[PDB]
């Protein structure tokens, strides 16, 4: 065991506000519907509209469009606990539900051209054109072994630390038990997420006639891995990151920025 | 878990608006008059007492005795936070650190800019400006814990132990806030010490060596730094808690600031604290883990139950004029007879007046020495009068000998020096020294003994310590037997020397066995006219005599003189008398005087002294 | 008492040739403070504080600085920004930091945490050849006349990192990284091991990313002027730099005159390349100046256009040059001016752009009213049927194979949108 | 200032900061003093101070009328050493608030007194030459009763206590100004000590050479330091708590100058500085120790007598004090004043009260080293053997609390070791050292054994060589030497059973071997006579204790017998001593009295001696030798005992 957190003021308050946000009754109900909505589909990402975020609570919008990794995290927290009040059965099916978002950016919706370092761990609204497309790779989450000398089975679980610092201890494989015994890994027991790359290119109508283009760099995680194909117009929302580059005594001052796409919707 | 601006407020709420009728009947804000005074600086150690805050939050009590040091700083910070808008005028500058202070806030008020915000730690550190400090005094609700059973299942609470004193280093600067000063800019860093080391700064973080990316080597220096009182003693368990094989167990207790000089040695003390740990880093561990010490620290030090630190029934009982016969018959009560060995004794425990005439001490202590055969009570009296003066040290045989009557040497651990520590004697400085089997007493003791009687000092001139000690205390010995056994040196030298020997008689011992029976079927003394005082009121009695100093009229001289040259005809026609016997006179007559509370003694405080002298002589016979 | 560990406080600097550092900083800031521009007739203004007020109040955090108001204010200081650019530079900046927090102080939530400020620099000192850039002029502050022939993306360069110990878990945050081109070395050993006896390894440090401030950073190609370079030579070449608020400010194409610090790379000094000692040099860009409407000029504009003879005097105002063609002329000034773009509700468009031909004999002047409406138009490229010279005259779009990105090479067409 | 280098004043600790500021006068950061004012205000008080209740006798070579330390500068003028000890008591009743900032900051005002000084001196004297700006030594600060009782309040604050010095260590070397010479081209500098610590060049200023100086340890320059272990002497006592012992330390000027065993009242700074966890390491402990950096060394005392030191000081009696004195001498009952004026409340000792006076002026010290005889022991040891009750413990203490160089024992309380010396461990240096014992504190003293009966021999035996040649020869493991022991014994004894048996002969009560006996040069038997008269008037005496010559002239006359009186014996003395020695010996050869050997001789010469020392006559006379011998009769009781019986 290591050190957990026991009370945490800012990320209650979030929550609370986000579930209070979810739970519409007393309201209209629009986003109460949505949930029973993707309940019904089978899905685990909401689409949020920002605006309605808003209008309901200015703070968690601008707190939310301002450092979004953690107030996303939080927003999903109260996704999946409003999720379980309506049904406990399906979301225990999902591991983790996912805050996809919408509407109106008022300067965080920007082109390739215009997404500069000053947007970076916001939450950004990208319209552009699609020109790479990589495979839709499968990435390890939950890794299952089973010791044929000891019968043992043990499961091994690797953090998504795609822009947050990583350990080699995070991410070591196991092979061999603890007395060196051979570990067969069981992938219909594993758990893996589809994961995608792409690039989206400054629209050529809308850019500059007589510079080059700009591009950036987006990561597509599970359920949003072939809703592009090059040469699409596509809108991605979500947020703008650093990626860390690998362990060494020395480093340049470059970093190598990418968009960690929350959605993405068809032009 | 709980939101401590809510708790800081709550303190505040409680400190402001609390009242008692502590002041004679009157309705009076207790804390508040006393936040007045030491925002004044008229006042240092502020003791919360929490009965008074169970009497409207029981729930901020629970929680202050399960986490005190998180709300002892609570505490402080309300405190430190009200007290600008209780000073009601300016400080006298009565400190060379309260000067250090008002520089520090007129530069910063100078240097203000009051919409910037300053760095977290470009900021005077709250011990830095405090000049006061909090202290608790546990609710009345909390049982006391033994020093035992204190064990980690407690640590950080607030628990009350009590114990006796064995062991208290001296007082001694401990730093609390290291205050360095650059050579490049000018200035100030501030290092908060909290671990027992802490390792010295080198380079000036200020903004102004920061910014010139010069050397800044910062310089420690003891001015404006911020030290406290401090001491380190050892509390021991009492004999009636100890296990039934068991040693008694020892815990040690760190006092700070204002409860320091409190205790000492010897002394029967009661501590309220929070228990709390001290990293063990520095040793070869051999178990894994974060091991650590245990202390309490001191936040209400109380003496209690032998050496506590007026009304008109006592101002009565004493205007009576059988009250020194009162008080006789209550030292020891279930004691039969002996009624003038019981008066002697109060005469012991009350004590002449010290004389200074032209550079030599006439000491006012009284020496008695009790001879007597086998079960005459004389290790009861002698207990008794331990339990019953202040300052008591109850020496048997040979337990305590040598040292255990003499200072040692010993290697401290706050500086790892070598202390002095005092004996029994020395522990019974101005007390009463009960020596039992004097007789059987070694010779280097009844030679030290010897010299504590005739000086009050105790000189040494061994390998390890060479010192003249200090011990004016006064000796109650009880030996056993010039009938079979009478030291003419024991003759010399005790000012009151009586033989107690019990030969058979039908009715005086059938007396004494109807009292011994009725003893221990009620577990008191059979009842009499006049019910025997309690020990607190004795002490309290004694305790008033004491400063109550009568002299000797001159008239007086020549019934003195007429007595003593009386009593050495009486002596040389017989088959021993000289000026010891006439100081005893003098001292016993001053010490009657000074029970019936005058200030000039009588002839029958000389008649009542010669009465027992000569009672105590023909007990030889 | 040993578990915890209070930080280490300190207080402010009371009491108390070369002026140390803090000196001219506090000097720059009184530059910045109590630089006055106007005459008591007209008024006085503190140009830099207004500045950056408006700038910051709009989210810019970034001023510009004349070296002619510097070198008059306090000449000293114009000679050490001139000397070593860096370090002045970077006190100037500081200097800019505290008069823009001490100008908004009362600012609102949110908006909260103050903004490093950046301070670019011009002069009106001509500009030096860059083959004048010899090695005496390292390090120091050059103005060097050029055209960019190339633009990096804008990428993210690290100011400040946070390095945590893989061991303990401690960190090292807030570490100041130095400007332009350069690398860190990070720390071989945790500082951190006196919290505990076991000790961590050897190079534990992993960079935390999002705990990076980071900052837009922007690589150009300055190429000599072709009027510069001699007869018969090579055109010199030189490395940009560019930062914050530098970055996408000017374009391939575009002749500039580049303020900015002569600085080798400095990445740890480690067939070809038979030289020893000589390292990557690059100009680290600070001022960028590109070479070639007021309610006043509304207001003109207004009068002009009420005039009773508004069409005459456009007409014959355009070509004075040329002789007659007043017919022409004036077909000129509505093709200059132009119809009215509608877009119905369905969706179609009515262009509101006027097409004209001029068919005729060589001799007349067509293509002398051509180069005339081109040079007067806001926007107008003046090209011939068959393209340009290294232009086309309509837009084509081709995949790059290797990156993938279209290329979109435009035209006369393209390039004129919303033109002539 | 007249070009005068100012030396550096290692007592007041490392330079501080000094930083000024302002109020808005120009106080010194964290205190209140500007130096203008304290500087005008000392300035002033040199100028013109006067002492009204002063006294011709406390200042001698002192005028009452002129300011008092414009004259002490003159003698300063006169005499080349550069120091001024300033009276703390005159500054606060000159200026209070002068004298409380000073006792407050004494690192920041003293400099400015230094500078007040020097200018005043300096204007009056142009052409004066002192190897050194004088220095100001503010002493007689109020008296700390008790160093138990400083709190970290009174940190770095100029103190006084009193007490005796236990121990003197080594002199200590102190860096002051390093010296740097360059391993390449020889270039040679100089740094100045700065706030405790030295900057190394690290670079030469000749040839610019990274590193290439180097420390000339013993070119460099140094100063002298000396700890001394005092212990304290707190007039306030309280209950519980046992004797203090103190560091000190000396610095350049104070080094060596008080002995072990030497009696002092100690102005100085009480520093606090910290304990390192290891002599290896820098961390250091949260707890500081504390130890006083010494200003100021006072030896005079008012209950005491004078001191050696002081007494071969020139200069310690005005001509009016001196013919006073010898009026007083010449006046026919002088012995007998004395005697009663010695332990003015013990009631008629006439002649153990004489006895102990002569005891206190001693013989004449001798030069024997010509003639290969050895050292002979000028000092005079007495015996008071008596029933326990009999004031002899009341005499010994008053002898010990009335003599400088005093130490005091009682009976098992002693050991052979404790008394003569011993190894123990330093624990400031963690150092092996040797500390002395009673009898080596008590070398040019007195010592005083209590209860001489229950001295067991295996520690009796070391006052053979004691008493015998005022030599202590100690060859331990590690140590061989020999102590200078040169002190006098007042010792009390008890009659065996505790009382006096009327039966016995005086040898058989007394109990000590002869070989020790024969050392004491005066014994007297504190005997009880049943006296109607005697008791009587003891009993007034005593009981008048109980409702109701001075010190100073005492003092003075003892201090100058030791002083000028060194008397020689004449040819009538001679002839009288040696008819006393064999009619001494005739007497003595009787069967239980105390036999007579020339050991009696050379205490009768003693004593002779020191009756023509009190009477100043500086030749001893045939008077002195008949006292002596009426003395040495009448202790004893020869007269009142039979040649026979007891
Ligand atoms: N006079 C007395 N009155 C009451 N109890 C007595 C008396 N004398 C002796 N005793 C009892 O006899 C026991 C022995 O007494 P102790 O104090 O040992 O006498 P000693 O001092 O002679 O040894 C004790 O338990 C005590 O209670
Ligand atoms: N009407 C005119 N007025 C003045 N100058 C003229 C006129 N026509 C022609 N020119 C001159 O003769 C030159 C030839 O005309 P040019 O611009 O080549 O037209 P194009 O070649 O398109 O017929 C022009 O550069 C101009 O200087
Ligand atoms: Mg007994
Ligand atoms: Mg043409
Ligand atoms: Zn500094
Ligand atoms: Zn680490
Ligand atoms: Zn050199």
């Amino acid at each position: 065991a290591g050190t957990v957190v026991l009370d945490d003021v800012e990320l209650r308050e979030a929550q609370r506000d986000y579930l209070d946000f979810l739970d519409d009754e007393e309201d209209q109900g629009i986003y109460q519907s949505k949930v029973r909505e993707l309940i019904s589909d089978n899905q685990y990402r909401l689409i949020v509209n920002v605006n309605d975020l808003r209008r309901k609570n200015e703070k968690r919008a601008n707190r939310l469009l301002n450092n979004a990794f953690e107030e996303l995290v939080a927003f999903q927290r109260a996704l999946k606990d409003f999720v379980a009040s309506i049904d406990a059965t399906y979301a225990k099916q999902y591991e983790e539900f996912y805050v996809g978002l919408e509407g109106s950016f008022g300067s965080k919706h920007v082109s390739p051209r215009t997404l500069t370092s000053c947007f970076l761990s916001c939450v950004v609204c990208v319209e552009g054109i699609v020109t790479k497309c990589s495979l839709v790779r499968p990435k390890v989450v939950r890794s299952v072994h089973y010791c044929p000398a000891t019968k043992k089975t043990i499961e091994r679980r690797y953090s998504d630390l795609t822009t947050l610092v990583a350990f080699p201890s995070s991410s070591v494989y196991p092979t061999k038990d603890e007395e060196n015994n051979p570990l067969e890994t069981e992938y219909g027991l594993s758990v893996y997420k589809d994961h995608q790359t792409i690039t989206i290119q400054e629209m050529p109508e809308k850019a500059p006639a007589g510079q080059l283009p700009r591009s950036v760099d987006v990561i597509l995680d599970d359920d949003l891995v072939d809703k592009a194909k090059p040469g699409d117009r596509v809108q991605v929302v979500g947020t703008y990151r650093c990626l860390p580059g690998k362990k060494g005594g020395y480093t340049s001052g470059t970093f190598r920025t990418v968009l960690i796409a929350c959605n993405v919707k068809q032009m | 878990l709980k939101d401590y601006a809510l708790e800081k407020e709550k303190v505040k709420k409680f400190l402001q608006e609390f009242y008692q009728d502590d002041e004679l009947g009157k309705k009076q804000f207790k804390y508040g008059n006393q936040l007045v005074r030491l925002a004044h600086r008229e006042q240092v150690a502020l003791y919360v007492d929490l009965d008074d805050v169970a009497e409207d939050d029981p729930e901020l009590v629970d929680s202050i005795c399960e986490n005190a040091r998180r709300y002892a700083k609570l505490f402080a910070d309300a405190v430190q936070e009200l007290l600008p808008q209780y000073k009601e005028r300016e400080v006298v500058n009565k400190d060379v650190l309260d000067v250090y202070i008002e520089h520090r806030l007129m530069m910063e008020q100078r240097s203000r800019d009051p919409g910037m915000v300053r760095s977290p730690q470009n900021q005077y550190p709250a011990e830095l400006m405090r000049r006061f400090e909090l202290y608790f005094q546990g609710p009345s609700s909390n049982k006391p814990r033994v020093i035992r059973e204190v064990r980690a299942d407690s640590v950080g609470k607030l628990v009350t132990v009590r114990g006796i004193v064995t062991r208290v280093s001296e007082v001694k600067p401990k730093m609390v806030v290291a205050t360095y000063t650059c050579d490049q800019c000018g200035a100030e860093t501030y290092q908060p010490i909290q671990s027992p080391t802490f390792m010295p700064l080198i380079m000036c973080p200020s903004q102004e060596c920061q910014t010139n990316r010069s050397g800044g080597r910062l310089y420690l220096q003891t001015r404006g730094s911020r030290f406290i009182k401090f001491q380190e003693m050892k509390m021991q368990e009492h004999s009636d808690q100890v296990p039934v094989g068991n040693i008694p167990r020892s815990i040690t207790v760190l006092v700070e600031g204002e409860n320091t000089r409190i205790a000492q040695p010897g002394d029967h003390v009661s501590v309220t604290g929070i228990f709390l740990p001290i990293l063990r880093t520095g040793f070869r561990q051999v178990v894994q883990g974060l091991l650590s010490e245990t202390y309490l620290e001191a936040h209400r030090i109380v003496k209690m139950n032998k050496s506590e630190d007026l009304t008109r029934e006592e101002l009565r009982q004493i205007a009576e004029e059988d009250f020194y016969e009162k008080l006789a018959a209550s030292i020891a009560p279930e004691i039969y007879g002996h009624e003038d060995v019981k008066k002697a004794l109060l005469l012991l425990l009350v004590g002449g007046v010290d004389q200074s005439p032209r550079g030599m001490k006439i000491r006012g202590n009284i020496n008695i020495c009790l001879m007597g055969d086998p079960g005459v009570a004389k290790s009861q009296l002698l207990s008794y009068i331990d339990r019953l003066a202040p300052r008591s040290q109850y020496t048997t045989g040979r337990g305590s000998s040598g040292v255990g009557l003499t200072a040692a040497v010993l290697r401290d651990s706050v500086s790892g020096e070598l202390t002095l520590e005092g004996g029994a004697l020395v522990l019974a400085d101005q007390g009463v020294c009960c020596i039992d089997e004097f007789d059987k007493m070694a010779e280097a003791d009844r030679t030290a003994i010897h010299e504590v009687m005739e000086q009050q000092t105790i000189s040494i001139a061994k390998a390890g310590i060479l010192t003249t000690l200090n011990a004016r205390c006064s000796i109650l010995a009880a030996a056993n037997p010039q009938n079979i056994q009478l030291p003419a040196a024991l003759l010399s030298r005790f000012d009151l020397l009586w033989l107690i020997q019990d030969r058979p008689d039908r009715d005086n011992d059938l007396r004494l066995a109807q009292h011994i029976t009725y003893v221990h079927q009620h577990s008191r003394q059979p009842p009499s006219q006049f019910e025997p005082l309690d020990m607190k009121l004795m002490r309290r009695y004694i305790a008033m005599c004491r400063e109550k100093q009568p002299m000797v009229p001159e008239s007086l001289a020549d019934y003195i003189t007429a007595a003593y040259v009386e009593m050495r005809r009486e002596a040389w026609a017989s088959k021993y008398t000289s000026a010891r016997t006439l100081l005893a006179i003098l001292r016993l007559s001053t010490a009657l005087a000074r029970l019936r509370m005058v200030d000039v003694v009588e002839k029958e405080d000389v008649n009542e002294a010669i009465r027992l002298m000569e009672m105590s002589k023909d007990s030889l016979l | 008492s040993g578990f915890d560990d209070p930080g280490i406080f300190y207080s402010d600097s009371f009491g108390g040739g070369q002026a140390r550092k803090s000196q001219l900083q506090r000097r720059f800031k009184e530059f910045l403070r109590q630089y006055r521009v106007g005459t008591d007739r007209t008024g006085f203004t503190f140009k830099y504080r207004d500045e950056l007020k408006r700038h910051y109040n709009l989210g810019e955090y970034w001023i510009e600085v004349e070296m002619e108001d510097l070198a008059s204010f306090d000449e000293d200081l114009a000679d050490y920004l001139y000397k070593q650019p860096a370090e002045h530079l970077q006190l100037l900046e500081e200097a800019a930091k505290e008069v823009a927090d001490e100008v908004t102080r009362p600012r609102p939530s949110g908006e909260e945490v103050l903004q490093d400020i950046q301070v670019m620099l011009k002069s009106d000192a001509s500009p030096s050849s860059i083959r004048s850039l010899k090695s005496d002029m390292m390090s120091h502050l050059v103005k060097i006349p050029g055209i960019i022939i190339a633009a990096s993306a804008v990428r993210a360069k690290a100011t400040r990192i946070s390095i945590q110990c893989r061991s303990c878990r401690n960190t090292l945050t807030n570490i100041a990284m130095r400007p332009g081109l350069e690398g860190y070395a990070l720390p071989r050993k945790c500082n951190t091991d006196q919290a505990g006896r076991p000790k961590c390894p050897l190079d534990p440090y992993f960079i935390m990313p999002d705990k990076c401030k980071c900052v837009d950073f922007q690589t150009l190609k300055l190429q000599e002027l072709p009027d510069a370079v001699p007869h018969g030579e090579m055109p010199r070449h030189m490395q940009l730099y560019c930062d914050r608020y530098l970055c996408d400010k000017v374009v391939p194409g575009n002749r500039v005159t580049i303020m900015g610090i002569y600085s080798i790379k400095k990445f740890g000094l480690t067939r070809d390349r038979v030289g020893v000692g000589i390292r990557s040099s690059y100009i680290r860009v600070l001022g960028i100046q590109v070479d070639t409407v007021s309610p006043q000029e509304e207001e003109e504009f207004r009068r002009l256009a009420a005039l009773p003879n508004v069409y005459e005097v456009i007409s014959k105002s355009i070509a004075p040059s040329i002789f007659g063609g007043t017919d022409m002329k004036k077909a000129i000034a509505c093709l200059l001016f132009g119809g009215s773009r509608k877009r119905l509700p369905d969706g179609l468009t009515r262009r509101g752009d006027i097409n004209l031909l001029m068919l005729g004999d060589p001799g007349t002047a067509k293509s002398q009213l051509l180069k005339f409406v081109e040079k007067c138009s806001p926007i107008g490229v003046y090209t011939s049927g068959k393209g340009s010279s290294a232009a086309g005259l309509t837009a084509s779009v081709m995949r790059d194979p290797s990156s993938r990105n279209f290329i979109m090479e435009g035209g006369a067409m393209v390039l004129a949108d919303g033109g002539v | 200032v007249r070009g005068t280098p100012v030396r550096q004043r290692p007592d007041l600790g490392s330079a501080q900061k000094g930083l000024q500021v302002d109020l808005q006068k120009l106080v010194i950061w964290g205190t209140d003093v500007n130096v203008a004012a304290c500087k005008e205000n000392f300035q002033r008080f040199l100028q013109r101070f006067i002492d009204p209740l002063a006294k011709e006798e406390e200042n001698v070579g002192i005028d009452i009328t002129e300011p008092l330390y414009m004259q002490r500068l003159g003698e300063i003028n006169v005499i080349g050493e550069p120091f001024l000890n300033v009276n703390c008591e005159h500054i606060k009743s000159f200026d209070k608030n002068l004298y409380r900032q000073l006792i407050s900051y004494p690192q920041e005002v003293i400099p400015t007194f230094d500078m007040a000084v020097n200018e005043i001196f300096f204007d009056r004297y142009p052409d004066s030459i002192l190897e050194h700006q004088i220095q100001v030594r503010p002493f007689n600060a109020l008296k700390t009763k008790n160093m138990r009782n400083l709190n970290p309040e009174d940190i770095d604050q100029l103190i006084t206590i009193s007490g005796m010095v236990i121990r003197t260590s080594q002199l200590i070397p102190e860096m002051q100004e390093a010296f740097f010479q360059c391993q390449v081209c020889a270039h040679t500098t100089r740094v100045e000590m700065d706030r405790g610590r030295i900057a190394e060049p690290s670079v030469c200023g000749r040839c610019h050479t990274t590193h290439s100086m180097a420390l000339i340890h013993n070119r460099s320059l140094f100063s002298d330091k000396q700890m001394i272990k005092l212990q304290e002497s707190p007039e306030d006592m309280p209950a519980g708590q046992t004797p203090h012992t103190v560091i000190l330390f000396a610095h350049n000027d104070l080094v060596d100058k008080v002995q072990p065993g030497d009696r002092v009242n100690v102005t100085g700074i009480y520093r606090a500085v910290p304990i390192r966890v290891n002599p290896r390491v820098s961390n250091v402990k949260s707890v500081y120790k504390t130890h006083i950096d010494v200003i100021h060394y006072r030896k005079t005392d008012a209950k005491r007598l004078h001191g050696l030191d002081e007494e071969a000081e020139q200069k310690l009696f005005s001509e009016k004090r001196v013919e006073l004195l010898k009026e007083l001498s010449r006046k026919p009952d002088i012995y007998e004043r004395l005697a009663s004026a010695l332990a003015p409340s013990i009631y008629e000792h006439e002649d153990i009260k004489k006895g102990i006076l002569l005891q206190l002026f001693g013989g004449t010290r001798k030069d024997f080293s010509h003639t290969g005889r050895g050292k002979f022991r000028a000092e005079i040891n007495i015996l008071l053997c008596g029933d326990p009750g009999t004031s002899k413990s009341q005499l010994l203490q008053y002898v010990y609390n009335l003599v400088p160089r005093g130490q005091y024992t009682s009976g098992k309380g002693s050991s052979a070791v404790g008394l003569t010396a011993y190894v123990m461990k330093d624990p400031e240096t963690r150092q092996l050292v040797l500390q002395t014992g009673a009898l080596v504190l008590s070398d040019n003293g007195i010592c005083c054994i209590d209860e001489f009966d229950k001295m067991n021999e295996s520690t009796r035996s070391v006052l053979h060589e004691v008493m015998e040649q005022q030599t202590l020869s100690i060859a331990k493991a590690g140590i061989i030497c020999q102590l200078n022991a040169r002190t006098s014994v007042l010792a009390a004894a008890n009659p065996i059973e505790s009382q006096w048996n009327p039966k016995k002969t005086t040898i058989e009560n007394i109990q000590l071997p002869h070989t020790l006996l024969s050392r004491f040069d005066l014994i007297f038997l504190m005997l009880d006579p049943q006296d109607e008269a005697y008791d009587r008037r003891l009993a007034h005496h005593l009981v008048a204790l109980y409702y109701q010559l001075d010190m100073a002239v005492l003092k003075d006359y003892i201090a100058y017998a030791h002083s000028t009186i060194m008397p020689r014996l004449s040819e009538e003395a001679s002839q009288a001593l040696i008819e006393a020695y064999v009619d001494m010996r005739k007497i003595g050869s009787s069967r239980g009295m105390v036999s007579a050997y020339p050991r009696q001789l050379e205490s009768l010469i003693r004593l002779a001696e020191a009756h023509a020392k009190v009477r100043l006559s500086n030749k001893v006379e045939a008077i002195d030798v008949e006292e002596a011998k009426r003395l040495h009769r009448e202790a004893l009781k020869q007269s009142a005992t039979d040649p026979r019986t007891g």
